[PDB]
RNA sequence: CUGAUAACUUACAGGACGCUUUGGCUUCAUUGCUUUUCAGGUGAACUGCCGAGUAGGUAG
């Protein structure tokens, strides 16, 4: 089925879904059902989140009772975005010394392509990430 | 243009900040100076007019 | 006093670029580099940062640079000549290299550093390198600074340039900033007619390198001003001054204490300095940021 | 091939003429001219009613 | 409710032949554009695994 948000931010609204989507795969071990958004435009990712292959889930049902829900292509994660910033690139310098650390450099010059990161967090520990999926 | 405080001029309209671009041009960092040449010629056009 | 049609000083106090270094273990040196927003920080292998530029301090407050009225600059050479006899240079000059000696030129990336230490070298000096170790903990105050080896002898370097016809004081300016593994750098940043920010930069070898500009650096030197009303903490020293955190007007006109409201005064001020009574805190602190703002220079003009 | 800064041809020999100091109150040298001006203070010396 | 009322101007056509504008010429002396200038949004999108790897993949 299609949720379509109507009542604000679809970044930080769709990301919530795909945490109760996570969530749910751990207790059943299941990873059959995947996710996609119709209306993926440049400027948001939408105000539509499908998934084929939840709303038996506490989640869902709490949000349903307010005024605000309804009930090829491919999105991939793409972590080599996650390299790109420099916080990345310093964890990707001590893996290879576990060497002239001067002998690298900085690219100067980077150009990334429309990278869609919806912002998580991890609940086995207390640490942040992102989403950053693209078509 | 007689002196008193324009009236336009607020507090806040008078910190708003005033872009200028001019031509900027220093020494080197590695440097270790600065050649300057030219040249003067002395020539005795004062002895008759023009 | 009217101001006349051509009045314009220059600046006593002539700062340059600053530029950044990385020193890496077993001491070599390197430009430091950044990415495109454009982001820069340490490289993982660093051991600390080198920071440099210089300072003059070169006596252009004495005569006007221009000024079609001689009323007007004779008023000017009785003013400097008895704000340097009544009350002198040290309290201006010990304000201006407070900021120098401490990182107050180093602006964001005092933040979240270890330690840093500064390394004057003045050029009309014998030898023996002024330093200061381990600002943070021991150069905390004004009676920190005095308790250096050899303050007063710079001190007097900048009392000896201002009172002077060719006064010179140059001071070569070092920095070493211990920062955390992997840390953040704020550079000075390029000004867009429009999250996109640009880095302001040169050319050191063949690589692009960030810079801390020339005048983003006088004016960390100049934030002298607390001579205002209520002077909760010091402002960068010109006319009307401004804050810029809150866009704002300290010294409005309305005040009555801006510097074109204060320049009217100026001969009112030669008859309370030529006196034998001491003049009182607040007449002075209208003749210290008299005095600061000359150290500015600018254009003084009316129509 | 690259632009450079010049200290003019003009400029420079306002600067080997910068001799006279016989204009009747002579304290600095003036650049040679007729009715010598002082453009520091932005006046005549030399007028013509001298 | 008009100097009212009414109103077919038509047919046909060869402008052509010829043509030297040219000679001569000194624009030239003098020249100071200058003074003063904060672009800021950097709390953060982290920490591991695989790989011979500044390649490239994936975990929370």
């Amino acid at each position: 089925k299609t949720i379509t948000f109507l009542p604000c931010n679809n970044e930080s609204l769709a990301a919530k879904c795909l945490r109760v989507l996570h969530g749910f795969n751990y207790q059943y071990e299941t990873r059959n059902i995947g996710v996609s958004f119709p209306l993926w435009c440049d400027a948001t990712v939408g105000k539509k989140i499908s998934f084929v292959s939840l709303l038996k889930q506490h989640y869902f049902v709490q949000m349903e009772q307010l005024q605000y829900f309804h009930i090829y292509v491919s999105f991939r994660r793409c972590q080599s975005i996650d390299k790109l910033t420099a916080a990345g690139l310093a964890r990707k310098i001590r893996r290879l010394e576990k060497f002239d650390p001067s002998s690298f450099a900085q690219k100067e010059h980077t150009a990334i392509a429309h990278y869609h990161s919806l912002g998580e967090s991890s609940k086995q520990t207390n640490r942040n990430f992102r989403l950053n999926i693209r078509m | 243009v007689s002196g008193q405080p324009i009236k336009s001029a607020t507090a806040e309209a008078l910190a708003q900040g005033n872009p200028h671009q001019v031509d900027f041009c220093h020494v080197p960092y590695g440097a270790s100076h600065i050649e300057c040449s030219f040249s003067v010629s002395f020539s005795s056009e004062l002895r008759q007019p023009y | 006093m009217k101001l006349p049609t051509n009045l314009a000083y220059e600046r006593s106090i002539d700062p340059s670029d600053v530029c950044f270094f990385v020193v890496w273990p077993d001491d070599r040196k390197t430009p430091l580099t950044y990415n495109s927003v454009d982001f820069c920080h340490v490289p993982y292998g660093a051991s600390h940062i080198e920071c440099s530029f210089s300072v003059s301090f070169s006596s252009e407050l004495r005569q006007p640079y221009k000024c079609n009225s001689s009323k007007v600059k004779q008023t000017l050479v009785q003013l400097v000549e008895l704000y340097e006899t009544k009350i002198g240079w040290t309290e201006l000059a010990t304000r201006y290299l407070m900021n120098i000696c401490n990182g107050k030129w180093l602006w964001k990336n005092t933040r979240k550093a270890y330690c840093w230490n500064i390394v004057l070298t003045p050029w009309p000096w014998n030898g023996e390198k002024v330093g200061f170790e381990d600002i943070r903990t021991n150069y905390t105050s004004r009676q920190d600074f005095k308790n250096n080896k050899n303050w007063s002898a710079i001190v007097e370097m900048i009392k000896t340039a201002f009172s002077s016809t060719d006064g010179l004081a140059i001071f070569e300016v070092r920095a070493t900033l211990h920062l955390p593994t992997n840390a953040m750098v704020r550079p000075s940043q390029v000004f867009t007619e429009k999250n996109s920010r640009v880095f302001q930069s040169t050319t050191i070898d063949g690589e692009r390198s960030p810079i801390l500009g020339a005048f983003k650096t006088g004016a960390a030197i100049a934030t002298i001003d607390d001579w205002y009303p209520e002077a909760t903490e010091p402002l960068r020293v010109g006319r009307f001054g401004v804050h810029r955190e809150d866009v704002t007007c300290y010294r409005h006109p309305s005040t009555g204490k801006d510097f074109f409201s204060i320049l009217q005064q100026a001969e009112h001020y030669i008859e309370v300095l030529s006196a034998n009574k001491t003049p009182a805190q607040e007449t002075i602190n209208d003749m210290h940021f008299l005095m600061a703002n000359l150290i500015k220079g600018g254009m003084f003009q009316h129509k």
